[PDB]
């Protein structure tokens, strides 16, 4: 089964949903649907520490 | 602002044990060692040891092994030191201190006095100027508060620190012309 | 263990003048040495680290130096609030060790003792200088006014 | 090993939770362990970070 269940992870001070032209979803840029590409917000990438019980 | 709050003064019978506390505030509790230092009135400063709170790692001076035990409450942000099998040798002022980061000492506590109930006998001592006296004898424990005419006479008074055998005396000098709360005595 | 030797138990200086306390490690501590000031009845306060470095909030009067195993705390322009005991510490390796401490004293104008006796027989030797002078004795810290020690000897 | 038989050595690497914890223990910010013999070797790099409270 590929059944996927979403969960919000509490990410802080980073940009989410990074994408690329190498992975194009439709006309525009994109990325693997089940992955979330995190990067910097402005001048920092705060260390990222998160839990999922 | 970084603050290390130690516990109240302590009096203990020989052979008992005591737990002194150091409460850390104003910095992340887990990011720094806590140090313990002993001061007796004539031995200067001795290093007892340190404890790193998160993982509870304790590092002792070889000389205190078995005498002292550190512990840490990570929820109350508190470090405890326990002294056991107390002797008079362990009577001193105990400080806790926090390093600037990993080594030298930056922040100190206000200190905890540890000493290891009888009423005083107070006697008058009669002799350009003249010197008079008062003798407070056989009082346990400290402290004792001794004033002349209830504080009126200030300059000329010498009140000497106790000598344990606690016996203190005081002299009050004047011109030719002119309370022990532990036992509930005055 | 490493011994930190402060050979001066007492120093004499006058206000505005310059004073140096020496501390000698008994084997290499490199430059990791700190200097702390303990005033009467207060807790130790931090003066110097890395042997030469001024801790924040510390007046420019206090300067540390080091040559080999010799460490020196130098105060220039001694003020009256500078009356205290001075400890050095090697934090280089465990166990951490301290110096004996050096009490800074402000001297001047010597003097004779004023003696008064009382019948337990008490004796008071009052307001003299220098400090050196079934029995029980007690001394007092330097007098904050005229800079003179006093003492009480009880003979029971 | 000067003995007649094989020796089994069990060793380990410590992964601290915070960088502070790393330095408070080891000084250097990045530790490392290389355990080796004549014909083989292991180099482990410890990694600072958080793991579930245990
Ligand atoms: C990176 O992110 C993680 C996740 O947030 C952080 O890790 C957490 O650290 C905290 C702080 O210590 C942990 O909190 C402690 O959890 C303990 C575990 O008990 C658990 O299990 C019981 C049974 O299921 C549950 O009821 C309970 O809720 C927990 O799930 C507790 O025992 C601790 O309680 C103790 O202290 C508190 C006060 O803080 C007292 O009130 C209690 O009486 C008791 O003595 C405490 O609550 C938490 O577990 C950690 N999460 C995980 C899963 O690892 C990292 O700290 C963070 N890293 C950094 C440094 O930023
Ligand atoms: C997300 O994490 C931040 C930083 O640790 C925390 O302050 C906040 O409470 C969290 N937000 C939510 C809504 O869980
Ligand atoms: C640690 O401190 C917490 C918070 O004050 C307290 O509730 C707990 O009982 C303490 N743990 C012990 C038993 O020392």
């Amino acid at each position: 089964t590929l059944e996927f269940i979403n969960e919000g992870f509490n990410w802080t001070g980073v940009t989410q949903n990074g994408g690329s032209s190498a992975c194009k979803r439709g006309p525009d840029s994109g990325f693997f649907s089940r992955l979330n590409w995190l990067y910097k917000s402005g001048s920092t990438y705060p260390v990222q520490n998160v839990t999922m019980p | 602002q970084v603050q290390l709050q130690q516990s109240g003064t302590e009096l203990k019978k020989p052979g008992a044990s005591v737990k002194i506390s150091c409460k850390a505030t104003g910095y992340t509790f887990s990011s720094y060692w806590i140090e313990w230092i002993k001061q007796r009135p004539g031995h200067g400063l001795e290093w007892i040891g340190e404890i790193l709170p998160e993982i509870g790692m304790t590092n002792y001076n070889e000389n205190f092994k078995g005498k002292a035990t550190f512990t840490a409450n990570t929820s109350s942000n508190t470090v405890y030191m326990q002294l056991s099998s107390l002797t008079s040798e362990d009577s001193a002022v105990y400080y806790c201190a926090r390093p600037y980061d990993y080594s030298w000492f930056a922040y100190w506590g206000q200190g905890t006095l540890v000493t290891v109930t009888t009423a005083p006998s107070v006697y008058p001592l009669a002799p350009s100027s003249v010197t008079l006296g008062c003798l407070v004898k056989g009082y346990f424990p400290e402290p004792v508060t001794l004033t002349w005419n209830s504080g009126s006479l200030s300059s000329g008074v010498h009140t000497f620190p106790a000598v344990l055998q606690y016996t203190l005396s005081s002299s009050v000098t004047v011109t030719s012309s002119t309370a022990h709360p532990a036992s509930s005595t005055k | 263990d490493i011994v930190m030797t402060q050979s001066q138990k007492f120093m004499s200086t006058s206000v505005g003048d310059r004073v140096s306390v020496t501390c000698k490690a008994s084997q290499n501590v490199d430059t990791n040495v700190a200097w702390y000031q303990e005033k009467p009845g207060q807790s130790p306060k931090t003066l110097i680290y890395s042997a030469s470095n001024r801790y924040s909030g510390v007046p420019d009067r206090f300067t540390g130096s080091a040559s080999g195993t010799d460490f020196t705390l130098t105060i220039t322009n001694v003020q009256s609030e500078d009356l205290a005991e001075y400890f050095c510490q090697q934090y280089n390796s465990y166990p951490y060790t301290f110096g004996g401490g050096t009490k800074l004293e402000i001297k001047r104008a010597d003097a004779a003792p004023t003696v008064s006796i009382f019948p337990s027989v008490v004796c008071f030797l009052n307001n003299f200088y220098p400090k050196d002078i079934g029995v029980l004795n007690s001394w007092t810290d330097q007098d904050s006014k005229d800079s003179t020690y006093s003492m009480s000897s009880t003979l029971t | 090993n000067n003995d007649n038989s094989d020796k089994l050595y069990i060793w380990g690497v410590h992964h601290p939770s915070t960088d502070k914890e790393q330095t408070n223990l080891y000084v250097q910010a990045s530790g490392k362990v290389t355990v080796s013999t004549k014909r083989s070797q292991q180099t482990i790099i410890p990694n600072v970070g958080s793991r579930p409270w245990v």
